[PDB]
DNA sequence: ACAGGATGTATATATCTGACACGTGCCTGGAGACTAGGGAGTAATCCCCTTGGCGGTTAAAACGCGGGGGACAGCGCGTACGTGCGTTTAAGCGGTGCTAGAGCTGTCTACGACCAATTGAGCGGCCTCGGCACCGGGATTCTCCAG
DNA sequence: CTGGAGAATCCCGGTGCCGAGGCCGCTCAATTGGTCGTAGACAGCTCTAGCACCGCTTAAACGCACGTACGCGCTGTCCCCCGCGTTTTAACCGCCAAGGGGATTACTCCCTAGTCTCCAGGCACGTGTCAGATATATACATCCTGT
């Protein structure tokens, strides 16, 4: 898989921004958002994958993810 | 096979003790599910700490009373320390 | 004479549905392509649960929602209406995540 | 052997959230090398209360909803329109819960 | 004629000074009296170990130097180099406090 | 004891801004930071006397307001 | 007859203590057991910090003319190095002060 | 007295073999000593964890590594667990 | 853009001075040795459930365009804040004394672990009906241009 | 300051469908009951240090006066983003299929708890002595007014 940052689209940036009560969005930033996304899951997937790795496991669960999650401070309700 | 283990079951009767005619829905079971171990980890790991540092080797309801009004905020934890000095004293009768 | 709406009613509008909607606001596959190129880029030839790539997918909309909150607020605080990169790096720079 | 018809403690502490199931969870995690009689009983009334509290809130949420059924977009309005459940739970995201609808004053249309 | 210095150029030496050294710039006794006025409505006839207002003091003291270089940040944000109230409500708001 | 929070000074806020580079204070920059000032010191003093009350102690310790701070994410290093 | 003692610590190659460390996890119930290798593995990651942080605030302190490692050297060997901030941007150094900086848009004018 | 603990004369041990002419004040070690409990109650209390969720009564080498990769960013987490890894194969060599 | 005048700040030496680093004596807590038992590593199996592909529908994204309204640069002004000085105030230092309470220390008792038998609470699975999602049609409200 | 067209939104009424909730069987985990060991509560003694006071010095706070430069309001201009229509595209849904590996169970072995004895590593204490503040004098380093 290559450049799929780019499948995180304008339209939902901008949703994403609506959802923040944003009203007005420059042009630059759709790609700061992009940056910053790709940044933080990376961070939350580096977690969850040192998560899988310990437990011999080859299957990233929805239980690493939220450990990883919850180690960054950003606990997440409804997986488990 | 297995078997899991949730609070479903308490949170529901929970439920229809302070809202009868209300349902749940599995996603929002497993939010409340999530929030009640969470707190559950939260008031346990005080509880934890503060045994330790009075170097004391038991959780008693002292440990958990003082977890409960170190975490929770205002209200919510005279609230909770009245709960829970109540059904203390209502289980020690009992 | 077609009908328009001055610039920002629309907006308006659409803040108002996605304030009110909650379904998850990034489209599924792209995003679960991004996850699993990152994870690549981790280890390879990992496998997701579907519930993983859906937890990952919440808590990344719950970040950036917030984080935009908070850079409508940088925004608003420059005598603003437009949101600006140079809101995004203040808002993370005193969330501390840079 | 004449044994006493078995009361589950909950039910001596008048509480619906499990004290046997709590107390085994604290001996197993590891918090110390002793529990209490007391402890496993304050946590779960502890919990009890806060899960009642949320879920008073959430049905609330419901009824103005006109739903019969709690939802987590319920759950996400009553935490976070309450100050103390949202300082509470203020680093936790809800799974499907949205977002509070609020616009700053100074994007509304002037007049 | 006496010699003055041009507004602003002395704050910046005191800036260079304060950043330079590492005491507490808050009088000892005035904020322990503060503290015990603080911690007299949680319990009364409470006492304090010297350490103890020692640690609340370096405390204090650093937590509110970076809510004052978020506050800058902030300043600078709105194209100012006032600091002003606006300016710490919005670190705090950003940072969590609000 | 009242009214201490005075004790806390102009030029020692205006101390304290210069060591967070601020170059030019407001006039009103004065009470806010006293006022932030007594919320924090408030937060963990609470805390730190929950901590002394849990140790049946009547004076507050270093270790209680360090596992004060501790609790909020703001550890101290040099007391213990 | 027993044989000659040698610490853990001497036998894994440290200088942070293996048997007191092995003596805090099984002391602070972090689990019902401990491996043998678990204390070594933790007083070498814990040796190492320490080594990097004073290192770095050794430097520090000689880059100040002074052959004494203070908290305001170990307040600038952390926050200048990017990770070890990274590690301790939660924590405060008692007597450590701030990193000396100004923002450009403050400096003088002309 | 009393019979207090410290990594004091650890870490002066770990400052000679780094800077053999250079001291340490007292309140910097006192820093270094706090610092070095911090961080061992967060890899210990990170593979306390791991051991947890994995169903795991007993914390290795390898939680250790675990929670070390997990708790020190970029450089410092892969340089730690080459120390332990050593530290750990020279340990088990003799 | 350059003198020079003035104030501030790194250099450069004496000079005590506490704090540091090192030496000692204990003593308590690691280390050597050995045993038992259960946790976990490994192997086998099985069956979720994850991945991959295909095809149709269409919702959403990409693109282009017109324009308006917001960002931003520039200007003016007036007031708030920086600077400096004389005055006041209370912080800080250094004693002194005293006593409240932190810190062991020994007894013992009540409380929590542990073991065995028992049973009922709770979980997995099944089933069903009604709450809510969807769809379609007014009713209503807000927007925006034109007056 | 409204009138009216237009578009978005809300209220309502009728299918329908799938998941929330209730029922049932089983089983394993909570209860009960009884015992034993030790954790801590509890009284008591000690002696540390926290509090209170006093006086003197002087650093710091404070109040005032002045001027300046910065915040903020206003204006212009301009171009960038928003609203909208059209075309494209790939997301999504449904279905199928395969096999990877999660996950559950059985066996055994080896690694850790627990003990007992023993000794030496580390801590409390004491003590020289030397980086290191701390006063000088000095040599620039900038700041700012003036030309």
């Amino acid at each position: 898989l290559r450049d799929n940052i780019q499948g995180i689209t304008k339209p939902a940036i901008r949703r994403l921004a609506r959802r923040g009560g944003v009203k007005r969005i420059s042009g630059l930033i759709y790609e700061e958002t992009r940056g910053v996304l790709k940044v933080f899951l990376e961070n939350v997937i580096r977690d969850a994958v040192t998560y899988t790795e310990h437990a011999k496991r080859k299957t990233v669960t929805a239980m690493d993810v939220v450990y990883a999650l919850k180690r960054q401070g950003r606990t997440l309700y409804g997986f488990g | 096979r297995s078997r899991k283990e949730s609070y479903s079951i308490y949170v529901y009767k929970v439920l229809k003790q302070v809202h009868p005619d209300t349902g749940i829905s599995s996603k929002a079971m497993g939010i409340m599910n999530s929030f009640v171990n969470d707190i559950f980890e939260r008031i346990a790991g005080e509880a934890s700490r503060l045994a330790h540092y009075n170097k004391r080797s038991t959780i008693t309801s002292r440990e958990i009373q003082t977890a409960v009004r170190l975490l929770l905020p205002g209200e919510l934890a005279k609230h909770a320390v009245s709960e829970g000095t109540k059904a203390v004293t209502k289980y020690t009768s009992a | 004479k077609p009908h328009r709406y001055r610039p920002g009613t629309v907006a308006l509008r659409e803040i108002r549905r996605y304030q009110k909607s909650t379904e998850l606001l990034i489209r599924k596959l792209p995003f679960q392509r991004l996850v699993r190129e990152i994870a690549q880029d981790f280890k390879t030839d990992l496998r997701f649960q579907s519930s993983a790539v859906m937890a990952l997918q919440e808590a990344c909309e719950a970040y950036l929602v917030g984080l935009f909150e908070d850079t409508n607020l940088c925004a608003i605080h420059a005598k603003r209406v437009t949101i600006m990169p140079k809101d995004i790096q203040l808002a993370r720079r005193i969330r501390g995540e840079r | 052997k004449a044994r006493a018809k078995a009361k589950t403690r909950s039910s001596r502490a008048g509480l619906q959230f499990p004290v046997g199931r709590v107390h085994r969870l604290l001996r197993k995690g590891n918090y110390a090398e002793r529990v209490g009689a007391g402890a496993p009983v304050y946590l779960a009334a502890v919990l009890e209360y806060l899960t009642a509290e949320i879920l008073e809130l959430a049905g609330n949420a419901a009824r103005d909803n006109k739903k019969t059924r709690i939802i987590p977009r319920h759950l996400q309005l009553a935490i976070r329109n309450d100050e103390e459940l949202n300082k509470l739970l203020g680093k936790v995201t809800i799974a499907q819960g949205g977002v509070l609808p609020n616009i700053q004053a100074v994007l509304l249309p002037k007049k």
